[PDB]
């Protein structure tokens, strides 16, 4: 054997790391990316600034997004990354529970690794542990499926208020709820109710104030009129209050087929009559619409120059160059079809319209196309202001998340009270299950009932609450009274009831907290052997 | 003379070891089990359990 040792193609940059410094290396540094977004659990929490590399600076307290597009190099944590995602996608509610509560389980199992135990069998205790949990918070979980539709509303309230809370949202919480709550019900059908998010659309802007937000049923456009003369706002005429609302994928153009085509002319003769074939194409144009009462026209392409001005004397207002996504979305709100060809153009397939104006904002040059349903129609659209670019952006994801809570309330009426609550009545039930069985799983489900006590001192830690105070309190009331309403108020009020504070929290959503972490952490105990390549 | 479909699922329990379905193998295993009877027994395919 000589000199050069070589097996795996470069050995300089992989690098392996093995043994009990393993363990304690991996399990020390996800603590430090809970240890970040701690201080960002709860209404007190605070925000953090992300800067991308292209100079683009985003402000978020939310873990999915701050943990998305972040450099990282350490594998375990990247496994985090995709752990608020994971929680962010279904659920659209509580990352920042989720990696909190997944770093408690890896410091309560690394005080476990070295008095002997395998990491095994310390994880194989927390999927035992994490059932037990979920039976008893489902034992309790109240459901308000029992009520009519009148006490359902203000149910969604008690849900999107609590969410709102830890945003920049929060300072009204009251104006702001009824957003989110009545752009769901439009679409909600009174029985096997799904929420269809697809139908709810988003659309912020940068200016304004936050406060002047309001909820519009309908489409926003940001495609000015193609001639600037046409009147701003459209009404209908006597009856028939629908403004026949025109979608055409085909804009205004001289036929011509798709293929490559050659049109060959003989002298002045055929040169004559290709003349009055073009003429006779925008007046067949204009009577198709003028036969079924058609108003405004939209399509992909713009129009030509002369077929600007022919639609303006017969007062056909038309928009171009829309997106194709947005010409489907339109149709859904007006009841309309899109008519694929001139031929087919019929009055069966035309839009229904309240009022359409055409809106500016300040000094700037643009023009937003706002369509408005006096009646209550099949999608939404969120309409939100700020003073600050990232503010806008913050509110979008402040109000897309109270969407993503309200919808797990269509789905599944079961709900649960959060804020201390939930942590405190699941935890209590583990360590009452370890003293009956004892055996060498004792110290596996002691340390899953210490984990969860994490959440409920990080509330009290960030409002200014003693930890010790707070959680021997809850354990007193919990213990002694069968109510679980008992929990964490960082707001400080003369009572710790959560029923009494209008707080509740879906219990999907607060289950995916426990299933997400404990099977996460039960892979990073499994993980021995780490090769990491240097780049 | 025992039955077909119990024979599957034993020996579907011990792939399932050293894995991170040993502890949820209770759910799982009745997944893969009822996958292969779909399956003709003279033609088994894996690109149709992709």
């Amino acid at each position: 054997m000589g000199r050069p040792f070589i097996i795996v193609k470069d050995q300089g940059n992989k690098k392996r790391q093995h043994g009990l410094e393993a363990k304690k290396s991996h399990i020390l540094a996800a603590r430090s990316v809970a240890s970040i977004i701690k201080t960002s659990l709860g209404p007190r929490g605070l925000d953090k600034i992300l800067i991308s590399p292209d100079g683009e600076i985003t402000i978020t307290n939310d873990g999915a997004t701050i943990l998305s597009q972040m450099e990282l190099d350490n594998e375990i944590a990247k496994l985090l990354v995709q752990l608020s995602k994971s929680q962010d996608d279904e659920i659209g509610d509580g990352t920042t529970g989720v990696v909190v509560l997944a770093s408690a389980l890896l410091d309560q199992a690394l005080e476990l690794i070295q008095k002997g135990i395998h990491p095994i069998k310390i994880a194989n205790g927390f999927d035992e542990a994490a059932k037990l949990a979920i039976s008893k918070l489902e034992e309790t979980c109240d459901d308000i499926s029992a009520s009519n539709d009148e006490l359902f509303r203000d149910f969604l309230l008690r849900a999107a208020k609590t969410s709102l809370g830890s945003k920049i949202v929060s300072k009204d919480h009251d104006r702001f709820a009824e957003m989110a709550v009545e752009a769901v019900i439009n679409v909600m059908d009174k029985d096997r109710k799904d929420v269809d998010f697809d139908l709810i659309k988003m659309q912020g802007r940068v200016g304004g104030s936050i406060s002047d937000s309001k909820l519009i049923n309908g489409v926003i456009l940001d495609k000015d009129f193609s001639h600037p003369q046409m009147p701003k706002c459209v009404l209908p005429k006597e009856g028939s209050d629908g403004v026949k609302l025109a979608i055409l994928t085909c804009p205004f153009e001289p036929p011509k087929p798709k293929t490559k085509h050659k049109l060959d002319i003989s002298s002045v003769e055929e040169y004559q009559k290709l003349q009055t074939y073009e003429q006779d194409k925008f007046k067949e144009m204009i009577d198709d619409v003028k036969k079924a009462g058609a108003d405004v026209v939209i399509c992909q392409w713009g129009f030509d120059d002369e077929a600007n001005h022919l639609l303006l004397q017969n007062d056909l207002p038309a928009v171009r160059w829309v997106g194709g996504q947005e010409l489907e979305h339109i149709a859904i709100s007006t009841n309309g079809r899109i008519v694929p060809r001139f031929q087919d153009l019929s009055k069966d397939k035309l839009g229904t319209c309240s009022r359409i104006y055409e809106q500016e904002f300040g000094t700037t040059k643009d023009r937003m196309l706002i369509i408005e349903q006096s009646k209550e129609t099949k999608t939404v659209t969120c309409f939100v202001r700020g003073s600050n670019k990232m503010i806008v952006d913050e509110a979008e994801r402040a109000l897309h998340d109270s969407l993503c809570v309200v919808r797990n309330l269509v789905k599944d009426s079961r709900v649960v009270y959060g804020g201390g609550a939930a942590e405190v009545t699941m935890s209590l039930a583990v360590s009452e299950e370890a003293d009956k069985q004892r055996g060498i799983d004792q110290y596996a489900f002691r340390g899953f009932a210490q984990a969860l006590d994490t959440i409920p001192m990080t509330l009290a830690e960030n409002s200014g609450l003693d930890p010790i105070g707070t959680l021997s309190t809850l354990k007193s009331k919990q213990l002694k009274e069968k109510i679980s309403n008992i929990g964490v108020d960082c707001l400080g009020y003369g009572s710790n009831d959560m029923k009494e504070l209008f707080v509740v929290d879906p219990f999907i959503g607060k289950k995916q907290q426990i299933l997400l972490a404990t099977q996460l952490c039960r892979m990073i105990l499994k993980i021995d052997n780490v090769i990491i390549s240097g780049k | 003379k025992s039955s077909g479909r119990e024979l599957l699922e034993r020996c579907a329990r011990t792939a399932m070891s050293s894995k991170l379905i040993h502890n949820n193998a209770d759910f799982f295993v009745k997944m893969c089990v009822d996958a292969v009877l779909s399956l003709d027994r003279n033609d088994l395919d894996d690109k149709l359990i992709g």
